[PDB]
RNA sequence: CAUUGGUGAGCAGCGAAGGAUUUGGUGGAUUACUAGCUAAUAGCAAUCUAUUUCAAAGAAUUCAAACUUGGGGGAAUGCCUUGUUGAAUAUUCUUCAAGUGUAACCUCCUCUCAAAUCAG
């Protein structure tokens, strides 16, 4: 599964996933630790700048997050990470095979619960020490004591008392001893969320009904209750700032704010997080500040504040409703199409089924900003066509961007789902621009690309028409008609001279762009699904339905290379920065890497996930994959720009003492070799038990015995050996010895020597064969000589080529 | 033909920051304005890294072994560079202004002097892949009161001491269990302790301060700890130290004084070796090797570097560049020569690979403006605002004849006929095209007809007719031969400058004030076609600009245009950050190039950061020179409205990002432009980026890679061993199916070695086809490296074409002989 | 007549449970992200105070020290310098002159312009 050329760097574009994040303080200030699958992230709260990421991807997904002052405790499958600064300082692997559900930190202890209804206790090795490493014990919750463990909290001023809450009830333990010091009675509802309190003794519980219970332990009594009509609570928090305020987070996305003194709700926030992705997953007031940080399952993390109260005379009664503050968002759905936006590998466009663009910044995670979808006021004056309930733009299938004239007009073209046109966007203004570009033959836009002069956007219909709109005024230039099937990939050359298109007809059309003539029309076998062009080197690649990427030269007007080798539908594929390579990914869960001068798969990555989009950076450094699950963008470091790796054709097989070495005689049988020892024997020769052994090789019709002493025969004795050949009528020993030579060239070893013996035959019996020319016996064996002989012009094609190249390369 | 990448920056030999040699005394690291140049002293070559920094560099070091390069800005941008690989590994941001980075002599961990903070980080690993956050802060020591100005390790890694502008000079260890062994501080000086040191024995401590003092600290008695055994004063009267180094194994102090003086001492003795006046200008940085026989100074008053020996009275290089004063640039017909002119008068002669001013000519007294080559790159000329055109040859390196006018008039631009008599000059004052004979110093003709200045001139390579550019928006083409003395105007409608002809001499590129380049016919009068540049020019908004760059008219024309050596492309460059590559017949630009990405350079940024736009004023436009610790840096000499005048400090501004002169190489289509930063080189000589392979090896490792099928890497692990049994093991071990896969991926480092191994072994070998596939794959693979360096493979390729003809083509001639005898004897008939 | 002027009516035309404009506030980017504070190897972050203090280490131009002054004059009264005089005990201080001496201290300049108006 390991790649040699690339390696995982980070999954760019993720803020959170829905796993309940933790809050911590450094001194006076706050950090936030969220989860993204197998990798957690740390933020300043005062700017939502990214602070740390995990040093390693965890082998399974993180289930729980707690955070003390300098130490963030992650909890995946059986093991719990004690992390300083995102680096694995101490892994605590629990002595079950049960999965870690929840976790808490107090005192010299750590306490983490599993799904076997049993909590594990981990002492510090000393109170002098800071992180807990000593394993203390495991205590359990049997089904007379409680239900499934929903949370472990420690309410303050409770000496070694552990508060384990279930769906049923609440338990308290002395974790020095291991004794259940108190069991609460069952609450009749299914308890779903716990939270400690800035008042003493109180745990807040939000159940599966819309009910929050403040619960004492010194009383053991449920002191107050709070109702919610028809909502399932997910998170509870307390504003410890200076007025007693309570935060109720639903799984419907809604955030409800109470003042328990006025016994009244203050404001309910609606839809700060997406309901389908978990609602509000976790909201928490920053302790002693009027700032609540909310986190949803829509890859989003928002901040809200209470403004200080407008009523000078009252204060606490008149409350400003909570107000939007800074937020880091991501694509809620996985991203459908990505591209590398700029030249210096700073920005990446990522569009999802969330129906939005995002302009991620691989430099700094906070310059990642979601693009606007706000239409410019239409330059015509008559009003535009759309619902007044303004929905997002439909999800995108193609992207197109050239930064040549950026910010003087639009330069991003996006092919939305099932729309007859495609909108234009300014990359600089982070907003959809003024022009929308149609098909004008009533088909869908299925592929787009733009001109490198920044003046043209090319738009390919599902009925074959390619419109050339201008990025100046939104005007069209030409509407080409070549395909009667769908177009599926367009390009222009880097000089804006000759334009290509690939279609679902099996046609790649060569047109000029300055001129208006169809120059060429290459017919390929399957219909052609996509087209990638390399402007610097004027090639263009295409995926087809034949599971194979054909790289087509635009000059020589023919195929230069075809990479067979995939096993499924080729999803995305990309050239190198310099045209040396192509990265391809298909539905076969392979991401193969290709050296196009030769054409061999020099590495293929096997992934657990299917890789939907691959995007090589224009710089030689980064590779971007997007998967089918997962919302971020896996960034891959390219090791070739750093040292190198091996380039072998090793994919299908998966998918000394004496400091001396004798030479191998023949590496493979197909190659030609010479006689071991002197090369001068050709220069000598060119400037009976024998015939009995030749007969006994002839009666076998394999003469491999003769060639042995034929090499080993002394060169002057051969001048009588061939000069006694016993052939007047039958021409047997002529044909015996000639077929001996042709069988000699068959194993290709001592290749020169059988040519020397052939010329020595011409020295000996060229007249004996010549005056009996047309005789079909010797003519058959010389036809066999030519059939064996005709392959080895491949060294004459090697010698002349290599010689001329050597001279041409030394002189010039 | 399109793809041009940055190769090398030339000159402006020091601006700001620390200078260091490597482990070996070959590699010298200097900062440039925002880049790092490396000068290799014995193997005389120069190099500047592919990347640039975002502000001026104020801190620099390289690794112990030469693997990692740390450059740090004024602000604290830190850039991790694979030093052997010239690729950037990590951009970290230190949020404080740091002054010293020093690696361990271990190489295991480096440390940083930022503020009163010392930050000690582990080194990132080079052979490991690049990670998100490679850096691990080991410890942070904040026991200091003011900004920490100097810092050193011991020769063991286990002891690090730093010194501040606070009086203190404090030692700690790396590891805290080595705290109790030695953790104390030094005080008792007078001033800024500017450098504190360990001796080569780790028992003597030298502490040097700004006032002119050294203490010799020693762990000695009246338990007992750390007294001064002696002091040392050089008694510099009003002058004080700026920079100090100490080479411990020979016990040598290098000092840099404010008066430009410098001293050498022998520290258990404190004996003055020699005092050198480096100049009026102070030594801003000192440096020694581990051998300690070269010294390196940099004056940031002038912008000069100086490698000089302490023991022998002998320099290595005394390089003195001139910022903002790179006026002309000139490729020779040979692709080995480059000429840079100046406003100071110096005209330097560079090799492109070995970036050294081989020659200079310091004989012009004023600005030298335009330089063209002629007659196979023999003669090279220099028109000036010095009132002359002085000729120069490249064999004797001498002035030939200073062509003069009557009234001693300045000359704007220069044009030379290949027939080396005719040299025309246009003037910025006099606006009459003066023609000088090369043999006769008299003027041949005073071409009149320019109303306002003659901007630029060129001759054809074909008909050698000249085209001058008025400021009367009008080209004047002059045909002075055939005894006609005939003229033709070409009316343009807007104000032209920076003329440039096709080598065919029938079409001309013109730059108007609109930015629009026009192409004019010369056999006819009309305009051919015009390409637009006012849209696709990256211009910058200055911090003192009061208008945005989208509607700024600062730099949206072109101050130089050049045709390609087909005449089918054009590189133009102006007062902008943007260099442009238009195609001539297709008439659309191919690629747009940044010259420099520097905040301290003024017109770099398109959009200014609104956090710096304060209530009244910029945040940077406030005079911050008045808070310097030094009196000289607090002194303001800036006359108000000086635009491209004499010195840097007297603009009272940031330097504008401007590129003056633009030329193509003939051969490899490489273009060089002399910028504000200096001469930049773009080229098509791609994969000259040096690439070490398989960095730390047994014979078993390559042979296990044969068992591991890692055959190209096994060839590398064999070729690092250089035993021919291993090369014939690993040579015949790989299959044919990955021979050109291997050979295209072979570096150029072992390229004469592999070509010689093929050229020698294949002569006596039966594997003629198998060797032949290797030479086919290599010569088709990297024949371009043998296209440049022919004398590098001349011994290997000789053996190779010995094997091709005498060993292989003899077998081929045997084959074709038997073939043609077969064709004759089966195609012909008999008798009787 | 062109109005290529807009008002003004209108209409064709565009057109999903409004359209068009104008602005306040705040947040986000506007350089490439390693956490806050402190006395900093550590402690803090509910706290450093009734271990913060002992200890060590720690003092040259024997007084180098306006690299900084708009330009001329002078520079009375000051100062500086040596010449020169007295006193005290090899040095300060009293007294005194000579200084195209002097960033103290006195004056002259460092304002009056093809800018405009106005009589002729």
């Amino acid at each position: 599964k390991n790649s040699k050329i690339f390696s995982p760097f980070r999954i760019i574009g993720n803020v959170s996933n829905g796993v309940p994040f933790a809050t911590g303080t450094l001194g006076s200030t706050f950090y936030i630790v969220t989860c993204v699958g197998k990798t957690f992230q740390i933020y300043d709260a005062n700017t939502l700048h990214l602070l740390f990421v995990s040093e390693k991807e965890t082998p399974s997904s993180i289930v729980a997050l707690s955070a003390h002052f300098h130490y963030v405790y992650a909890a995946y499958e059986n093991k719990v990470g004690i992390y300083k600064r995102g680096i694995e300082e101490h892994l605590l692997e629990l002595e079950t095979d049960a999965n870690v559900e929840h976790l808490c930190i107090f005192g010299d202890y750590l306490c983490a619960s599993t799904d076997d209804n049993s909590i594990f206790i981990y002492k510090k090795s000393d109170p002098q020490d800071k992180y807990p490493s000593e394993f203390y014990t495991k205590l359990t919750v049997t089904e007379i004591q409680g239900g499934e463990i929903v949370s472990l909290q420690h309410l303050a001023t409770y000496l070694n008392k552990l508060t384990v809450v279930t769906k049923s009830n609440v338990l308290l333990f002395n974790v020095r001893t291991g004794k259940l010091v108190f069991t609460s009675n069952e609450f009749p509802d299914q308890i779903t969320t716990a939270e400690p309190a800035p008042v003493l003794d109180i745990i807040a519980l939000g159940t599966v009904t819309g009910e929050v219970i403040m619960f004492n332990m010194r009383k053991g009594k449920r002191i107050r209750t709070i109702k919610i009509p028809q909502s399932r609570i997910s998170s509870l928090s307390f504003r410890t700032d200076g007025s007693s305020h309570l935060s109720v987070g639903t799984s419907s996305g809604d955030l409800i704010f109470y003042d328990l003194d006025r016994r009244s709700r203050i404001h309910v926030l609606k839809n700060i997080h997406r309901e389908s992705y978990g609602g509000v997953t976790q909201a928490t007031f920053l302790n002693g500040q009027p700032i609540i940080v909310t986190s949803g399952g829509d890859n989003s993390l928002k901040e809200y504040v209470f403004d200080p109260s407008l009523s000078q005379g009252s204060g606490d009664v008149v409350v400003q409703p909570p107000r939007y503050l800074r937020s880091r968002g991501g694509h809620s759905q996985p991203p459908s199409y990505i591209a590398f936006a700029d030249s210096q590998s700073h920005f990446m466009l990522s569009a999802s089924k969330d129906r939005s663009l995002w302009s991620f910044s691989l430099r700094k995670d906070a310059q990642s900003q979601e693009m606007s979808q706000r239409l410019h006021k239409k330059q015509d004056g008559g009003r535009v066509g759309g619902s007044t309930i303004k929905s997002k733009f439909p999800e995108i299938v193609a992207l197109a961007i050239e930064n040549a004239r950026i910010g003087e007009w639009e330069n991003i073209i996006t092919a939305h789902k099932d729309e007859k046109f495609a909108r234009t966007w300014d990359m600089r203004n982070k907003r959809v621009g003024r022009w929308t570009f149609d098909t004008t033959d009533d088909g869908f836009v299925k592929s787009v690309a733009m001109s490198q002069c920044g003046n043209f956007g090319f738009i390919g219909s599902s009925n074959g028409s390619i419109t050339i709109y201008n990025m100046q005024s939104g005007i069209l230039r030409k509407k080409y008609k070549l395909h009667k099937r769908a177009v599926t990939g367009i390009s222009l050359d880097g000089m804006n001279r000759k334009m290509v298109s690939c279609g679902l007809d099996g046609i790649v059309g060569f047109y000029d762009f300055n001129k208006s003539t169809l120059l060429g029309k290459l017919k390929l076998d399957a219909p052609i699904t996509a087209m990638v062009y390399h402007r610097s080197s004027d090639l263009f690649a295409l995926a087809l339905d034949d599971l194979s990427i054909v790289v087509i030269d635009a000059v020589t007007q023919r195929v230069v290379r075809q990479l067979w080798g995939h096993s499924n539908r080729i999803t995305a594929f990309d050239f190198s920065p310099e045209g040396r390579w192509i990265v391809s990914a298909s539905l076969d869960s392979t991401i193969r890497t290709w050296d196009l001068p030769t054409g061999g798969c020099i590495d293929g990555i096997i992934v657990d996930n299917v890789a939907t989009n691959v995007k090589f950076s224009p710089n030689g450094d980064l590779l971007a994959t997007t998967h089918v699950t997962g919302n971020g963008i896996c960034i891959w470091t390219n090791r070739a720009q750093f040292k190198t790796v091996s380039t072998r054709t090793i994919d299908e097989s998966e998918f000394i003492d004496f400091n001396t070495y004798t030479s191998l005689e023949q590496i493979d049988k197909e190659l030609l070799t010479l006689s071991i020892g002197p090369r001068s024997k050709m220069n000598t020769l060119l400037h009976s038990h024998f015939t009995k052994q030749l007969r006994e090789g002839s009666q076998s019709k394999d003469y491999s015995s003769l060639l042995a002493t034929l090499i080993n025969f002394s060169p002057a004795a051969v001048d009588l050996e061939i000069r006694s050949l016993n052939s007047f009528e039958p021409f047997d020993e002529i044909v015996w010895f000639i077929d001996a030579l042709t069988q000699g060239l068959k194993s290709n070893k001592n290749f020169e020597l059988y040519e020397t013996f052939m010329s020595l035959l011409f020295k000996a019996h060229g007249d004996v064969i010549h005056a009996n020319n047309k005789n079909q016996d010797i003519a058959s064996a010389l036809q066999n000589w030519e059939d064996v002989h005709k392959k080895e012009d491949r060294l004459d094609d090697l010698v002349k080529f290599c010689m001329g190249v050597a001279a041409f390369v030394t002189t010039a | 033909k399109s793809d041009f990448k940055f190769s090398n920056l030339l000159g402006t030999v020091y601006r700001q920051g620390n200078i260091t040699f490597s482990d070996d005394g070959k590699q010298l690291l200097s900062p440039v304005g925002n880049r790092v140049s490396v000068f290799d002293l014995i193997n005389n070559k120069s190099f500047t890294f592919e990347y640039e920094h975002r502000k001026n560099i104020a801190a620099i070091d390289l690794n112990k072994q030469g693997t990692l390069l740390i450059s740090i800005d004024e602000d604290g941008r830190a850039i991790l560079v694979n030093f052997k690989a010239r690729n950037v590994l990590h951009h970290f941001n230190f949020k404080e202004k740091c002054s010293a980075v020093k690696f361990s002599p271990d190489g295991r961990l480096f440390a940083l002097a930022s503020g009163r903070f010392l930050q000690i980080w582990k080194t990132p690993d080079v052979n490991k892949d690049r990670q998100f956050a490679p850096f691990v802060r080991h410890r942070v020591h904040a026991g200091h009161f003011q900004d920490i100005t100097s810092l050193t390790w011991s020769q063991d890694s286990r002891f690090i001491l730093t010194t501040s502008k606070d009086l203190s000079a404090k030692i700690w260890s790396v590891d805290s269990e080595e705290k109790n062994l030695a953790a104390t501080t030094f005080n008792g000086h007078r001033d800024y302790v500017m450098g504190a040191f360990f001796s080569h024995d780790q028992e003597k401590i030298y502490t040097v301060s700004k006032d002119g003092a050294v203490f010799v600290w020693e762990f000695t008695k009246r338990k007992y700890s750390w007294r001064i055994t002696k002091k040392h004063f050089f008694y510099a009267n009003q002058a004080k130290v700026k920079c100090v180094t100490f080479h411990p194994a020979t016990r040598l102090l290098a000092v840099g004084f404010t008066s430009g003086e410098f001293r050498l001492y022998d520290l258990p003795d404190f004996t003055l070796i020699q005092q050198l006046s480096m100049g009026q200008n102070p030594v801003n940085t000192v440096s020694v090797n581990q051998t300690g026989e070269w010294l390196a100074f940099g004056s940031s008053k002038l912008g000069q570097l100086l490698v000089y020996e302490w023991q022998s009275e002998s320099y290595i290089l005394k390089q003195q560049g001139h910022f903002d004063s790179t006026n002309s640039l000139a490729y020779s017909p040979d692709g080995s020569r480059v000429v840079t002119a100046s406003e100071d008068g110096k005209i330097k002669v560079w090799d492109i690979t070995s970036g050294f001013c081989l020659a200079t000519f310091e004989e012009h007294t004023s600005s030298v403006t335009a330089v063209q080559f002629a007659k196979r790159g023999q003669v090279m000329f220099s028109s000036s605002l010095d009132g002359t055109v002085r000729a120069w040859d490249l064999i004797r390196y001498r002035n030939f004849r200073t062509f003069t006018g009557t009234e001693r008039i300045q000359f704007n631009c220069l044009a030379v006929d290949p027939s080396g008599e005719v040299v025309c000059a246009g003037s910025l004052d006099n606006f009459d095209i003066h023609v000088w004979s090369v043999q006769t110093g008299q003027l041949l003709d005073a071409l009149s007809g320019h109303e306002g200045p003659v901007s630029c001139l060129s001759f054809s390579q074909e008909n050698s007719v000249l085209a001058s550019a008025s400021w009367d928006k009008t080209i004047r083409i002059w045909s002075i031969f055939g005894r006609s003395q005939q003229v033709e105007p070409i009316e343009v409608y807007s104000d032209v400058l920076a003329l440039s002809m096709r080598p065919d001499g029938k079409e001309v590129a013109v730059s108007t004030l609109k930015g629009q380049i026009s192409i004019f016919n010369i056999e006819d009068a009309k305009q051919v076609g015009n390409i637009d540049c006012r849209k696709d020019i990256i211009s910058g908004r200055f911090n003192q600009d009061r208008f945005t760059a989208k509607n700024s008219e600062r730099s949206k024309f072109f101050t130089t245009i050049h045709y390609s050596f087909d005449g089918m492309a054009i590189v133009a460059g102006g007062n902008n950050n943007s260099i442009c590559l238009y195609d001539v017949p297709n008439e659309v630009l191919l690629k747009r190039f940044i010259v420099s990405r520097n905040m301290a350079l003024n017109g770099t940024l398109e959009f200014l950061n609104s956090k710096k736009m304060t209530e009244a004023g910029s945040l940077d436009l406030i005079d911050d020179a008045g808070e310097n610790s030094d009196l000289e840096d607090r002194i303001d000499n800036s006359l108000p409205g000086s635009q491209r005048g004499g010195d840097l400090s007297t603009r009272k501004m940031r330097p504008e990002v401007r590129v003056t002169s633009v030329q193509f190489s003939p051969t490899a289509n490489a273009f060089a432009a002399a910028s504000t930063e200096g001469l930049l080189i773009y080229s098509t000589n791609d994969t000259i980026l040096f690439d070490p392979f398989d960095l730390d090896v047994t014979p078993h490792s390559t042979v296990e890679a044969l068992r591991e099928k890692q055959f190209l890497n096994a060839l590398v692990m064999a070729f690092r061993l250089n035993e021919e049994y291993l090369i014939n093991k690993v040579y015949e071990a790989i299959p044919i199916k990955e021979i050109p896969l291997v050979a295209s991926n072979i570096p150029a480092i072992y390229l004469p070695r592999i070509l010689k191994f093929i050229g020698d072994f294949a002569i006596e070998s039966q594997h003629i086809e198998f060797n032949l596939i290797w030479i086919k794959a290599l010569l088709s693979a990297s024949g371009g490296y043998i296209n440049e360096h022919k004398y590098l493979f001349s011994t290997a390729m000789r053996s190779i074409q010995r094997f091709i003809v005498r060993v292989a083509k003899e077998v081929v001639n045997t084959t074709t002989d038997n073939k043609y005898t077969y064709r004759f004897l089966v195609s012909t008939d008999g008798s009787m």
